């Protein structure tokens, strides 16, 4: 398929790797009894391994010649061959949480900046204001775009300190 | 020897002279500040370059500057 | 392809476009571009030996390129 | 030809390693400590 | 109690509580959703 | 009476100053013919831990 | 101003009112500089004239039956001779390059040496259709509008050929045969997800 | 009192301590900092230095040729260049015992010799050298040329021979002569040598100075060149069964563009190289007539620079005044030259390993590894030097009044934005590359290799597919048979090129995977961080908020004292100093990647690299620990072999590196106090105080300490990696 890779559901090395992991786990399990805590723990780990391999093959991931999955970072290839869940959707998810945290911190700084002692509000966190801004940050992309359109997101050149060149 | 210079931003606070450990700086009369005094460096031949005077200067930017020059026996602070 | 015809035609053609077409433009750009030798000539348009050599070099290069491309049979 | 003799390394290696560095070191050391008039 | 809440509002205590909450949330997410590699 | 009013806010125009392009509160303006009569106090300290400095009449702009 | 490209939007201040084809369309503000706007005017007029001639020629060849504009230079690449209006032309590719290069170099050299002239007149106007400058305003607008339209038409010719493989008339006949079923959204090249 | 040394600095000569010797030795080449230095004298001193350097280079080349002709086995290596190891020179060490003598006695010699890794054998054999007489003649000729250059360097400093100041500033004439003469004529001469000597010698015909005037390089004899039928020169080329050095299957063509590589030697065709040099010679000669010097026609670089300002004012004044700030600043020219040289050096390393130009060079694995690593480290040092000289230009030769509003002033206008964005790029790359590596390491440690993140490098693989590689399956451009780009080269060079790029047995566009993607990101991190340090040091060299007057202190100075919180490593010299470590680390990563990928390719198991290059444990165990077993076994209680010298060099580099750590961690004060105690001890010791010092012993200065620690760090680093690389590659193959 893409870049000479084969799907994990039809790769021989993938199945051999799964059999290798299950074989070493079963080999470690043969030394214990049947109704003991280590045996139950090993069986739980084996079930987790089976579920993980089944879920990875079910997701349609592309495996290589080593039997391990590969991620598709190109937006066109991901949206064209059903690989948007690898690197596209998590990218936008991180962008939302990253801008979320950044906007919450920026709002807290700008809010405490006009007070009498901002340094005290920086070392001793004002939990009520921080909690209110944390709950209000859900609309961070909308607020950031509206701030950018109004011209209030950036500071002017004359109000920023610079070197003597 | 090192080059010690005094600029016109000196407020005559006399802190740089007290911080000098080898008696290089002094105070002379002046008419550019309220204290009517100004720092001077007439014995730069004994300066080692510790820059204690620069640390003790409170003006922004500094009024006393030390530039490392030719090294000698007095400038290197050698007892031998 | 005849080499003499191609080389002669290419050189004469570029010397013609250098003397009757791009002479004024080259003179105006050379003036604004600002121990030496002044090459005085009796040409009414100032087409000295230096311009002749430059245009002839360009013509010979283009003619030999045409001859080579046609020699490749493509 | 330009081929050196068989004994050439046995004489040029000790030369370049002990004769030339000693002479060069002594000459340079004397030159550094020369006092100006 | 005001002084105690102010002490709990300091940077290290808030950082400890916040990181404990975030770490616990991530651990519980990986516990109820074992081995998530894709969406 | 010459210079900025006491207690006002001015911007520093001295390039070599730590507070270049920064706002500071005016403390006192010397009435003599000194080169730097304006005294400006800033909330943020410099690298040396100083919050006050002396600037000239043209080195400060009202802002 | 001939019109407004965006009904209800203020026209740019750097665009003069008496410029031919002045519709106030300049979102990138490329003509803000007066010197740049001067060169852009003659550049647009020259481009429109060349595109008008090119579109007329590409339409005429396919309307008469001598292939499309893309198949026109196909004779010089694999043992062929140029045929103009069904008449044989005794000129090889090398001879055409020399003649065209010399002729175009002379013409463009005189035009460039003239100093950015957009409306020469005189020898270029033997019929005298623009003798008076009062009536040339309504005729210059037609030239710039037809030039812009022909520029878009030639760009469309190249795009439709690169996306389908057929000539301009062939794409028109197919579209007239099946409009809904044969357009740019059905070639599989223009919009990939359609 | 005042000493004679140094003669260029009376202040340093008056220094009565040991600092005088160190500073005089480290400031001898700083011509601008001497006593009584003018511009004309400065340029003359640099001219003499250039001649002396050229003489040294030529003498070194002659020495290599002479030693290969004397103690080497070039006459026997040419007959069997696959199973015979090259010999560098003999070894005469009285410290060697009997086992060392028989251990180093290899390569068919009669005594202990060193096996060369420089690759001069393949290069000389490819250009035409066959007998030792040729090497001897070349060595004698190069020695005489070096002597002439030395005499020229001495002659140009005497009166009636010293060039004027205006002569050194003739940029138009110098650039026209270097583009047309030093570049075009030299390339044309090389084409003449390849067509007249290399090509006939590779086909079994000996052509030398005694018979080249009577042997025709082509059966048509210059006729197709004058008649314009150049296509006749490419007729009848070398067939696929041609044997290098013999006439079996040899063609008669002299200028072709077949492409690919030779089937036997696995190197570039000589006819293609000759054709290449001819085309670039024509291009360089034509480009040599661009600037006006003395005949009216041409250009003026000042006019082109001043006529390149955008009307929108985006670049401010554009390039106005750039001609004066560059022609009058030697540091600017040196920085530009070093930047271009370093980039070209990296280009040379990449092109030589991927496209082997010398015969039987691909089979020599040690030669490839050593050459690539050597050129990459040299390029890294040269790049750091370019940025260092740029900082020196800002401090010493920058004039804000002359450069007002141009691009140069605008660089310092928004330097904070540049440093901030470089910091963001470096931070992002470092966090993500380290995070992915640690994640893969944890997955490999927990027994779940399928859980690690392996992003497929689709962009570089897409580029490879565009070049003609069909392994990925994109099938476009040169990969698709119905494309115009593919059908337009099928008759000129695409057959050989496609046959060579699709073959997985060469180094021409190797297959890449997630490990290659990750290590490429590490390379990008190293490049961006090194650029960040160098760029920040060059822009902040004239001053910042901490030191508003750094331009008045020079390029290199210790610090500004402990005031203002501390000003350690505040000069631009210190920025370069911290950047050298990042350069060494970046080149270390690129050389590690090259060595491991090629080692796994030569061993026939590329899957080992593809599976262990995603986690750092694989790099530490499967590459650094697995390939050093033979290196550290050079000498042990059971005896020794020829690999003991590399083991000693390995430990030598480790010791030098650790010694550098001392000058890097411990600082002056402690050492000065210790020295004072030693001074008292010597002054109060009988039978020894009679011998007094002539220079007062003092501790090394801060700048000297940084330089000494950096020098030890770099020397140990280079020697350790070179020893490990050569030992592992030589023992494995």
């Amino acid at each position: 398929d893409i870049a000479g890779l084969t799907p994990c559901s039809e790769s021989k090395a993938y199945a051999k790797l799964e059999k290798k992991e299950l074989k070493t786990l079963e080999k470690r399990l043969k030394q214990y009894e049947a109704d003991s805590a280590p045996a139950v723990a090993l069986k739980a780990t084996m079930e987790r391994t089976k579920a993980r391999f089944a879920n990875y093959a079910k997701a349609g991931l592309l495996c290589g010649n080593d039997g391990l999955p590969h991620l598709i970072a190109d937006p066109g290839l991901a949206l064209k061959y059903g690989h948007a869940g690898e690197v596209f959707i998590p990218t936008f998810g991180f962008l939302y949480v990253a801008g979320y945290i950044g906007y919450v911190g920026r709002q807290y700084l700008i809010a405490v900046k006009g007070e009498a002692k901002p340094t005290d509000k920086e070392i001793i966190i004002d939990v009520p204001l921080a909690t209110k801004l944390a709950w209000q940050g859900a609309g961070w992309p909308l607020a950031a775009v509206q701030e950018l359109q109004r011209g209030t997101l950036l500071e002017k050149e004359e109000n920023i300190t610079v070197s003597p060149r | 020897a090192h080059i010690v210079k005094i600029y016109d931003t000196c407020i005559g606070c006399t802190q740089c002279v007290r911080a000098c450990p080898l008696d290089v700086l002094e105070m002379v009369p002046w008419d550019g500040c309220k204290a009517s005094q100004m720092a001077s460096a007439p014995r730069t031949e004994d300066c080692v370059g510790c820059k204690r005077c620069e640390t003790a200067c409170p003006t922004d930017f500094l009024s006393v500057r030390v530039y490392l020059g030719s090294e000698s026996t007095r400038s290197m602070g050698l007892s031998y | 392809l005849d080499p003499q015809i191609v080389i002669s035609g290419s050189t004469a053609a570029f010397l013609a476009i250098g003397r009757f077409v791009f002479l004024g433009y080259q003179r105006r750009e050379a003036n604004f571009d600002s121990n030496s030798t002044i090459f005085a000539t009796n040409d009414p348009a100032g087409f000295n030996i230096i311009d002749v050599a430059g245009w002839g070099a360009l013509g010979h290069a283009v003619g030999f390129a045409v001859l080579a491309i046609n020699s490749l049979q493509g | 030809p330009f081929v050196p003799p068989s004994w050439a390394p046995s004489v040029f290696v000790p030369l370049t390693g002990l004769v030339l560095p000693a002479i060069a070191m002594a000459t340079l050391f004397v030159y550094i400590e020369k006092e100006a008039p | 109690m005001k002084d105690f809440t102010t002490y709990l509002s300091t940077a290290p205590v808030i950082a400890t509580i916040w990181f404990t909450f975030t770490a616990g949330l991530l651990i519980e997410i990986n516990r109820y959703f074992p081995d998530p590699l894709v969406f | 009476e010459v210079g900025p009013k006491r207690g006002s806010l001015v911007k520093i125009l001295r390039p070599e100053s730590y507070w270049f392009n920064q706002v500071g509160k005016v403390v006192s303006v010397d009435q003599s013919g000194v080169r730097y009569p304006v005294v400006v106090r800033f909330e943020n300290q410099n690298y040396a831990g100083v919050t006050t400095n002396n600037y000239a009449l043209d080195e400060v702009v009202a802002a | 101003k001939a019109g407004n490209w965006l009904p209800g939007s203020d026209a740019p201040a750097w665009l003069p009112d008496d410029l031919p084809g002045n519709y106030g369309f300049d979102p990138l503000s490329l003509g803000k500089e007066p010197a740049s706007l001067k060169r852009f005017t003659e550049s647009e007029v020259i481009h429109g004239r060349w595109a008008m001639l090119g579109v007329a020629g590409s339409l005429a060849v396919e309307l008469l039956g001598y292939g499309n504009w893309y198949d026109a230079p196909l004779w010089a690449v694999n043992g062929g001779k140029a045929t103009w209006f069904g008449i044989e032309v005794p000129f090889d590719l090398n001879a055409l390059l020399a003649f065209e290069f010399v002729a175009m170099a002379a013409a463009e050299g005189q035009r460039g040496d003239a100093g950015g002239v957009v409306y020469p007149g005189g020898a270029f106007d033997p019929l005298g259709f623009a003798k008076d400058s009062s009536k040339s305003g309504e005729l210059k607008l037609k030239e710039i509008k037809n030039g812009r339209l022909a520029m878009v038409a030639f760009l469309g010719f190249v795009a439709q050929h690169a996306a389908t493989g057929k000539g301009p008339i062939a794409a028109l006949g197919e579209h007239l045969a099946n409009p809904w079923g044969a357009n740019f959204a059905t070639n599989g090249i223009s919009v990939p997800f359609f | 009192a005042t000493k004679l040394f140094p003669k260029f600095s009376q202040g340093l000569a008056q220094d009565p301590t040991t600092r005088r010797i160190w500073y005089g030795l480290a400031m001898a080449h700083d011509f601008e900092s001497h006593d009584g230095m003018t511009e004309e004298n400065l340029y003359q001193k640099i001219f003499a230095s250039h001649f002396g350097q050229l003489s040294i280079i030529f003498l070194w080349t002659s020495g290599n040729l002479f030693h290969v002709a004397w103690q080497g086995n070039f006459e026997q290596w040419v007959t069997d260049p696959v199973h015979i190891r090259p010999i560098a020179h003999a070894i005469w060490d009285p410290h060697f015992g009997q086992p060392a003598v028989e251990a180093f006695t290899r390569g068919g010699a009669s005594g202990p010799v060193n096996i060369s890794t420089s690759g001069v054998y393949q290069w000389w054999y490819t250009i035409g050298m066959r007998t030792n007489q040729d090497l001897y003649v070349g060595s004698v000729f190069l020695a005489l040329v070096s002597a002439i250059f030395l005499f020229a360097g001495w002659l140009h400093l005497q009166p009636n021979f010293q060039p004027s100041l205006s002569w050194f500033k003739d940029a138009e004439s110098r650039l026209n002569h270097h583009l047309s003469g030093l570049f075009g004529v030299s390339s044309l001469a090389w084409t003449g040598h390849l067509v007249h000597v290399a090509i006939p010698e590779s086909r079994g015909q000996h052509v030398g100075w005694d018979n080249f005037l009577s042997v025709l390089p082509h059966p048509q004899g210059l006729t197709p060149f004058f008649t314009g039928n150049w296509a006749a020169y490419a007729q009848s080329p070398d067939t696929a069964s041609h044997v290098f050095g013999t006439a079996q299957g040899s063609g008669q063509a002299i200028l072709t563009f077949l492409g690919g590589f030779h089937p036997q030697t696995q190197s570039l065709w000589l006819t293609d190289m000759a054709h290449h040099h001819l085309a670039i010679a024509v291009i360089f000669i034509v480009a040599g007539h661009m600037y006006r010097t003395n005949f009216g026609i041409g250009h003026r670089m000042q006019a082109i620079l001043e006529a390149h300002t955008p009307p929108s004012g985006s670049l401010g004044a554009g390039h106005k005044g750039l001609f004066d700030t560059v022609n009058n600043s030697l540091h600017f020219q040196l920085g530009l030259a070093l930047a271009s040289v370093g980039t070209i050096t990296s280009l040379v390393a990449q092109h030589m390993y991927s496209l082997p130009p010398y015969a039987f060079q691909a089979i020599d694995f040690t030669t490839q590894a050593a050459l690539y690593t050597h050129h990459q480290y040299i390029a890294g040092f040269i790049m750091c030097g370019a940025f260092a000289h740029g900082a020196i230009f800002f401090i010493r030769d920058y004039d804000p009044e002359q450069n007002k509003g141009n691009v140069l002033a605008r660089m310092l206008d928004h330097k904070e934005a540049l440093i901030s964005h470089l910091s963001w790029v470096s931070l992002f790359l470092g966090f993500h590359t380290l995070g992915l590596y640690v994640h893969n390491d944890v997955m490999q440690a927990f027994g779940t290799p399928e859980k690690q993140i392996l992003i497929e490098p689709v962009f570089a693989q897409w580029i490879q597919a565009a070049h003609g590689k069909a392994l990925y399956g994109f099938d476009f451009l040169l990969s698709s048979k119905t494309s115009a780009a593919f059908a337009n080269g099928q008759s000129l060079w695409l057959p050989g090129w496609l046959d060579a790029i699709n073959n997985n047995q060469n180094s021409l566009f190797l297959t890449i995977g997630p490990g290659d993607f990750l290590v490429h990101h590490a390379i990008a991190l190293g490049l961006h961080t090194t650029t960040l340090i160098l760029v920040k040091g060059a822009l902040d060299a004239r001053g910042s908020k901490l030191m508003p007057d750094k331009k008045d202190f020079g390029y290199s100075f210790p610090c500004d004292g402990p005031g203002r919180g501390g000003t350690c490593d505040i000069s631009a010299y210190d920025a370069f100093y911290l950047a050298v470590f990042w350069m060494l680390n970046t080149i270390g990563w690129v050389t590690f990647y090259w060595h491991w990928k090629h080692l796994t390719l030569w061993q026939g198991n590329v899957a080992q690299f593809d599976e262990s290059s995603t986690y750092l444990m694989g790099w530490l165990r499967d590459y650094l620990w697995l390939n050093s077993s033979q290196l550290i076994n050079g000498y042990n209680p059971f005896g020794m072999n020829s690999l003991s010298v590399w083991a000693w060099t390995f430990l030598f580099g480790h010791l030098i590196y650790a010694t550098g750590f001392m000058f890097l961690i411990s600082w002056r004060g402690y050492w000065q106090e210790l020295i004072e105690t030693l001074v008292w001890a010597h002054e109060k010791t009988p039978l020894a105080n009679l011998v007094y010092w002539k220079d007062k012993p003092v501790a090394l200065s801060i700048v000297q300490a940084r330089l000494v620690g950096l020098a030890h760090f770099s020397v140990g680093y280079i020697f350790t990696y070179a020893a490990f690389l050569i030992a592992s590659t030589s023992g494995r193959f």
